[PDB]
């Protein structure tokens, strides 16, 4: 389902305010992350890499114009800081650390704020100022199960910045445990396939997706190949990409095939309005599948750039 | 039965309603008007340390008229780190510390940024091995 | 500033002479006659917790008639470890605990070996997880 022309359209020039700039930065960052991780530059054209690195640096630099004194972010500097945007900035920037120069004070300052200002004693992360482009947060737009969905989302971001920030942010380890404890204690009660997939991946990263939880995660899949919620199932590519990442993390190779196959039948490179999370996630997940493949015969599917 | 005496008053603030006599275990809550900021822990507990007399477990907090220009410097505790509150530190903001592994705390773990640009009613806690 | 009133009395024991009035910061010492063993902390401190009331920081310790056969087993606290105290534990002997990394202590850190072989005046201290969901 993917080839060079399809992927090339995802390399775009970032612009706009604090949210718009990240919507623009997302495809370029994940496209480069995907090509580097899957080692497919030869098929895409290695000379395009430099140009992409420059757009990534431009996206990053522009985003700093919206960094607040607290190190949090919002669409406009006059606007109250968004917990979600701040965590998304961490999720994107963490992937760019070896692509361009990312200032750890920036990356870790945002991580620190998330923990020190937006996490409750019970471990839940809270949003006190929702983003304007509700289009860009994927399945979280459906506010149902928000404490669990947002807590999983922020925790996954923290895991990406853990090694880089653990030194400057002493509260990080304890924050993660608390978020993890809350997700684990409340998992069984989830009703949406979306929340099950995202919290499922968050728990898999910590070795906590076991027994009844693991069973719920797997049986929640429709036709054993996708995590979708009926009625406006536009979050299924995103949910299923999180689920594919949990399956790879669990090394549950016998359950992986129908999932990859379903993902590969989707126009997942579509981009377009509201595609930010689906885009970031499907390329992260399919890149991870290909990155893992050389070490495990069982991951034998071809989801690589075709001629 | 063991009791505490009348709770300490709070200028420009309020104290939650309480019944008499004040029994051990009673919890009182202080608060400030909208243009004021509460400095210090808001709830006091009636306790007994010697099993004979009752005392509130801490001093009453205070209400300071809000100063939008005040700001406190980053509070630093060697051997410890912040588990709650981060920059910028404005009037009424609070910070809570924890000690690193192999360190134990001395003093109150939370401090408030006061109108005079200095931290809490108490001194910053300390962390010792 | 603040003063503490007359300290709690102690049966079959006495309090080290102290001068009047008693200012916060003053420490007094309890002891039992020689045919009794002291259970509880022997030193009481005059303190103020609310800057209004002056109180003794602990209740008076007690004097238990000595029992040479009394022997307390090694106290164990989950999430904690012994800091002071060594076997064998005889009447009046005490041990002190501390909580491990990631626990907070609930209760008194020190206990005393009673005539009935049970530990301290209070229940053994407890070490609870810093993580709410535990
Ligand atoms: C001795 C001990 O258990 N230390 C743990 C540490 O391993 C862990 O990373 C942190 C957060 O869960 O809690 C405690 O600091
Ligand atoms: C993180 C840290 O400093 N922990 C050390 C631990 O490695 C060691 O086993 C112990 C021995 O007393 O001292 C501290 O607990
Ligand atoms: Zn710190
Ligand atoms: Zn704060």
């Amino acid at each position: 389902m993917l080839d060079a022309e399809r992927l090339k359209h995802l390399i775009v020039t970032p612009s706009g305010a604090g949210e718009q700039n990240m919507i623009g930065m997302t495809p370029t960052v994940i496209a480069v992350h995907y090509l580097d991780e899957t080692e497919q530059w030869e098929k895409f054209g290695l000379e395009k890499r430099q140009g992409a690195l420059e757009l990534i640096k431009k996206g990053y630099t522009q985003q700093l114009a919206f960094r607040q004194p607290s190190s949090a972010f919002a669409a406009f500097v006059k606007r109250a800081p968004s917990t979600w945007l701040t965590a998304y900035v961490v999720k994107v920037f963490s992937l760019a650390v070896n692509l361009i120069a990312i200032d750890s004070q920036v990356l870790c300052g945002a991580v620190k704020w998330l923990i020190l200002e937006k996490q409750k004693p019970d471990g839940v992360f809270q949003e006190d100022a929702p983003v304007i482009h509700q289009e860009m947060i994927g399945g979280l737009r459906n506010n149902n199960e928000k404490d669990m969905a947002l807590t999983a989302f922020v925790l996954i971001s923290l895991q990406e910045a853990k090694d880089i920030c653990e030194e400057q942010v002493n509260s990080l380890p304890g924050s993660i445990t608390k978020a993890g404890d809350f997700l684990e204690a409340n998992y069984m009660n989830l009703q949406r396939s979306y929340t099950v997939a995202i919290a499922g991946y968050a728990l898999a990263q910590m070795g906590r997706l076991k027994g009844p939880l693991l069973n719920k995660f797997l049986t929640t899949a429709k036709d054993k190949n996708r995590w979708e919620d009926p009625g406006k199932q536009l979050y299924n590519v995103e949910a299923t990409s999180y689920a594919l990442l949990a399956l790879l993390q669990l090394k549950d190779f016998d359950f992986v095939p129908p999932v990859v196959r379903w993902l590969n039948e989707q126009r997942y490179y579509g981009g377009g309005y509201g595609s930010t999370q689906a885009t970031f996630m499907v390329f992260q997940a399919l890149a991870q599948y290909q990155k893992d493949a050389p070490s495990d015969h069982q991951e034998l599917n071809l989801d690589v750039s075709l001629q | 039965a063991i009791s505490c005496g009348s709770p300490p008053p709070i200028l420009n603030g309020r104290i939650s309603y309480y019944s008499t006599p004040i029994a051990v275990g009673t919890v009182i809550r202080y608060s400030c008007s909208g243009t004021f900021r509460l400095i210090g822990e808001k709830s006091l507990l009636c306790i007994t340390k010697d099993k004979v007399d009752g005392t509130w477990d801490k001093p009453a907090p205070k209400c300071e008229y809000f100063n939008k220009y005040s700001s406190c410097p980053e509070p630093i505790v060697p051997g410890g780190y912040k588990i709650r509150g981060s920059t910028p530190y404005r009037h009424g903001d609070s910070v809570t510390f924890a000690c690193k592994t192999n360190f134990s705390m001395n003093g109150n773990k939370s401090v408030w940024c006061q109108a005079n640009n200095m931290w809490g009613p108490t001194r910053l806690p300390t962390c010792v091995s």
